[PDB]
């Protein structure tokens, strides 16, 4: 991987820095470098593909080093570099993409593309020179078991899942107490409706509690906390648990009543807020319990006495939303998020050349799927392919 | 009672209203007005087999009679998983239907009310006095800390305070948290402390003719009318059940079964 | 009827037993004799109260008497939850207590037939011709493969062989694949042919006196004696009502829940 | 590993073979690599940690080469080689007991104690030596990635489950048929039973399926495979599958009929056998089907026509039992057996010092939950600290 890297890093600052006119001061040092790979990688054969419609492609290295006796750079040099750097970024691509569709469920981390394979061999180490990047830099980090750090704006942490869960229920569905959420992404919209407005509640309050458990412990976390959740405030009709029948729910939204917000490790709890809403900072966490009230206003204008009788029918129905936005964390784990775009590098190589499904990713690289059950072997073989994108994100 | 978690995304199920139809059966209550003027002995039959067109098994659809709403309302007793009460509208009785209604669309806990030897009172807004007999005359007189009466006196039962007089079925709501002293004709009534749970959903009532007038809860400010209390205008009785017929799938639609446990003793008519 | 997958170290739920009683009801089928030796106007109300100090809740149990096992055994509505017939034992009417056993004890899917029309046949063991009525007199004329009589004349009945006479109840179980024609009182008998199904496990039979002579099977190598066939002996009625009450529980314990959905819908109770 | 357990295969060679009298010829390879050892290990400070109760040990190599120049060892030769193996040995002993109470979510192949990594480092490579056990084999073979075998006696491959199947039952009990099974290590007892003994049946017969799929590929095993199943062949009192209540059995044993066994991978038929008792072989396989078959007696004497009449009460249920054990088997993994100690060992020091449960296997690590979920994770983490123990029971 570190070999690989290096290749694409030569590679784009051949691209970029091998330019007419250029002092060649300005690159002697990645002359030198260029030249150390063109070294290194002669002689060497290479072979890549063989798996789905990925073709099967022979590499042949045998090229000569470039001139280093110019003052400035000049056309000539730039096409004589110019075809070995072709040569080389289609090489590096493909060897990137013919990783980018393997995997294993023992070893995920280690190269699974025998061209990768026979890159990691010690004869190749003289290839390897600055590791930069943030991919990159964590792989090496994990290499040598130090701790590992990703930045994600908003992350993909939350699989899809819209829920209710329905505390008091009865066969008709006209008087029910309950909570529906939808987590998806970075984002949690979560609703607790009462149908009797806790009219019988003991206090006229009824309690609403929500715990989302997160696959992976996010740190340095900045969320954004708000007192509505509008995808739950319109009527609308939802089918049943079992699916046999559907029911009408009729928001009327009052402010959440006492709300409170814990992030939690290890089902201690690592940061409170209470009736606090903005942006908050949750440090370190891997659970999330909201917890918020629906209080009977206890006193009301006739519109609103009207909206909430002492018995059923209950045709309009009280509910507090809470909304939690996660605009940026920190996980020692890769993730998807909304800035990068690994994870749609690895599903259109996957998608492009008709990959089968292997025995660790779900089939279509689906993340829900793979956020659901992210293990431990699941991360290992994301990690590689990330990086492996990332690496060919640099040249393609 | 457990809670029930759901995912938004669950697929519908195929169409139910057939199996419940098969493995139902629905009660229909009329007045004997209507057997009179359709003046034919074999319309049960004729009613039975327009049901199983409409998808209803034989014999699952049971036709009970009534001479009229005050009869009626004489502890009524629902046989059927779906039961349809067909209430001719007078204007006269206005009340007295709503009364009905407000005992069969809704879940009763009742308990014995031996006034001779206590004094009661209601709790809160769902506690009322159910009182059915031939003839149920009650006098109320509200009492005092010291259990003497205001504007009556327990002895004279002619100064008690007049809410009820030769009544089939009569809901007395009096202010909460008084004592009251209850004089009724217990030879020919019986009054019942009762909670009302909430709505009976296997029960609807159609109101044949008049206008919408029924008021099944106690408080002037709702005046609610829920699914389950249907109104129709008439001329002709076998219009009527026609109606009921062609409609079935729609009236059960707005009734759902009965979903209490309870401790009392009734018969009932099931498949 | 999807397969059900146990584990054998799931723990055991505690008794159902008191909610049972609460969700269930009983009832309890008497002679006439009975109710006239015990002379008296309330026993009813004294053996429920028996039982709700047992445990079942006031209104549950109920009480149905019949004249007799030949009047109880045309055409016989079991309502409760659990049913328990004491059956008194007569040493002249074994046969009939059979038929009534194994008429209440079984599920029976029967179906109409026209004896004066078609020609009929046993399919197999488990089917039978279940006649009742006011007066069965049933005679059987077992026909050839060229529809022609066997030891008897079609077109004379009284060359017909008899299998019953003046019956309010007989099982008639003739050879099975050969077709008979059947000369039934159908003006105050009706004989229907039906399917042995299964067990009834909601219906228990007390013998009272006598010794085991019940048998519920046509088979003659088997004579069962199911848990749910019990015998006592007596001398008086309330000793045995008694008996009854105290050991309800074990009663209960040897019966289970009908489990049979019907196709037909009739008269029950259900709490 | 190899390190360790090159310490390990030294120290127990130096205690074999360095005896009072014996040639030095019988020795001198192996004072050879002793003295390797010693020179390797000299001047190096270890620290075995303080996990659980474990002691917290500080160890200081300081020791003089084993001498040559006798013809045969003497008392004075064994004296000074004993105070240097046992020294040697306690700080074997130590540091395996140290790396088989740790364990990582992610390279749980690698090693996880202080004095096993730095043991890892290339200037302990010199130590290395013979490499001949089954676990250390089979740990560079993994290394290498290439086909690892484990060879088991009485593999603990099933995890208890003493189940059953209801096909047709209702509330009384009274008229069952199914299957009742226990899988438990390397045995299967499957055994099922009609009430009606197929008096209607189609054919009087009653078919029996019971599958089970194996958590991991069986290859070259040899299963001893009989007709009855002695543990369901007595009555019992069963609870009911949701607990309500209790159902009587009373097995009345008839031989099982056209029993077939099928041992399949993938899907895949690779053995079969038909009506054959005794010893067979199932070459690769990782699920079993067991079929057999319920055949009425079409003659019964009088007393078998008693047992069996034509309609309900049951009162004697026939039931065709089958035993089948794994008596010896290969696989890729490693797992319990029998004959060898290494879970044993691994729990035991585990439980000895209080170690508390980390987040790869289940509390006390109990083998039924450890192979119901058997993931790779757990398969790294399980062949670490198995190849740990087994290094260290060739001294402790
Ligand atoms: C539901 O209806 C569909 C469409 O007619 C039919 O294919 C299906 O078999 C029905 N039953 C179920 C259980 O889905
Ligand atoms: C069951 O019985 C146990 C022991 O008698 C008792 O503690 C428990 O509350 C009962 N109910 C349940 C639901 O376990
Ligand atoms: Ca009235
Ligand atoms: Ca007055
Ligand atoms: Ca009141
Ligand atoms: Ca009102
Ligand atoms: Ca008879
Ligand atoms: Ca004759
Ligand atoms: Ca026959
Ligand atoms: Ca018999
Ligand atoms: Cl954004
Ligand atoms: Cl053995
Ligand atoms: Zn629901
Ligand atoms: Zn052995
Ligand atoms: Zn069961």
């Amino acid at each position: 991987m570190d070999v690989l890297y290096s290749l694409s890093k030569t590679l784009k600052d051949a691209r970029d820095k091998i330019v007419e006119g250029t002092l060649y001061s300005n690159v002697s040092d990645l002359i030198q470098q260029f030249n150390q790979m063109i070294i290194t990688m002669n002689g060497n054969e290479f072979q890549t593909g063989g798996i789905g419609n990925l073709p099967i492609r022979n590499w042949n290295f045998d090229f000569g080093l470039l001139g280093t006796t110019l003052l400035n750079l000049d056309a000539n040099y730039v096409e004589t570099a110019r075809n070995t750097i072709d040569y080389f970024v289609d090489f590096v691509d493909n060897v990137c993409m013919d990783e980018m569709v393997r995997e294993s469920q023992r070893n995920g981390i280690a190269p699974q593309s025998d061209s990768l394979r026979k890159l990691s061999g010690i004869k190749f180490k003289r290839i390897n020179f600055d590791n930069s990047s943030e991919y990159i830099e964590n792989w090496n980090l994990q290499n040598r078991r130090q701790r590992t750090g990703f930045t994600f704006h908003k992350p993909n942490i939350f699989p899809y899942s819209a829920s209710f869960t329905l505390n008091r229920s009865q066969p008709a569905h006209d008087n029910l107490m309950g909570t529906m959420w939808l987590n998806a992404g970075s984002e949690i919209q979560v609703a607790g409706f009462d149908y009797s407005c806790a009219i019988n509640a003991p206090a006229n309050i009824q309690q609403f509690e929500h715990i989302v458990q997160l696959r992976r412990v996010l740190t340095t976390a900045t969320i954004t906390l708000l007192p509505d959740a509008e995808r739950f405030s319109f009527p609308r009709v939802i089918n049943s648990a079992d699916g046999a029948t559907t029911w009408y729910f009729n928001p009327v939204i009052l402010r959440p009543n006492n709300v409170e917000v814990e992030f939690l490790l290890n089902g201690q709890i690592i940061n409170t807020y209470q009736a606090r809403f903005g942006t908050i900072i949750a440090r370190n966490f891997d659970t999330i319990r909201l917890s918020f009230q629906l209080m009977r206003p206890p006193n009301m204008t006739p519109a609103v006495a009207a909206l909430f009788p002492n018995a059923q029918p209950f045709e309009h129905h009280a509910t507090v939303g809470l909304t939690l936005r996660i605009e940026s964390a920190v996980c020692e784990s890769v993730l998807a998020d909304a800035s990068k775009t690994m994870l749609a590098n690895v599903t259109s190589v996957r998608q492009e050349y008709a990959i089968p499904v292997g025995p660790v990713f779900p089939p279509g690289m689906n993340w829900t799927d793979l956020i659901t059950n992210y293990s431990p072997s699941r991360e290992d073989n994301l990690q590689r392919v990330f990086t492996v994108a990332s690496i060919r994100s640099m040249l393609v | 009672n457990l809670p029930i978690t759901g995912s938004m995304d669950t697929a519908y199920a195929n169409s139910t209203q057939e199996e419940t139809f098969l493995t139902s059966t629905l009660c229909l209550y009329y007045p004997t007005e209507a057997a009179t003027e359709i003046n034919d002995n074999s319309w049960k039959d004729t009613l039975s087999q327009l049901f199983l067109t409409k998808g209803w098994p034989t014999g699952s659809v049971y036709f009970k009679e009534y001479t009229d709403i005050a009869s009626f309302s004489v502890d009524p007793q629902l046989y059927c998983d779906y039961n349809v009460v067909l209430m001719k509208y007078d204007a006269t009785l206005q009340l007295d239907m709503s009364e009905l209604a407000d005992l069969i669309l809704n879940e009763w806990l009742c308990n014995p009310m031996d006034i001779t030897l206590y004094y009661y009172q209601q709790t809160d807004e769902a506690n009322k006095w159910i009182s059915m007999g031939s003839s149920c005359t009650i006098k109320v007189c509200p009492l005092n800390t010291q259990t003497l009466g205001i504007g009556c006196l327990t002895t004279d039962t002619a100064t008690f305070e007049e809410v009820a007089t030769a009544e089939k079925l009569v809901i007395t709501d009096v202010v909460d948290g008084v004592n009251h002293k209850l004089d009724v004709t217990t030879a020919t009534c019986t009054i019942r402390n009762c909670k009302k749970l909430g709505p009976r959903e296997n029960v609807a009532v159609i109101q044949v003719g008049g206008s919408d007038v029924l008021d099944i809860t106690a408080d002037p400010t709702t005046a609610p009318q829920t699914e389950r209390m249907m109104r129709i205008n008439w001329k002709k009785w076998w219009q009527v059940f026609y109606t009921v017929v062609d409609y079935v799938n729609q009236i059960i639609q707005a009734m759902s079964k009965r979903s209490r446990s309870l401790n009392s003793a009734a018969f009932y008519y099931r498949i």
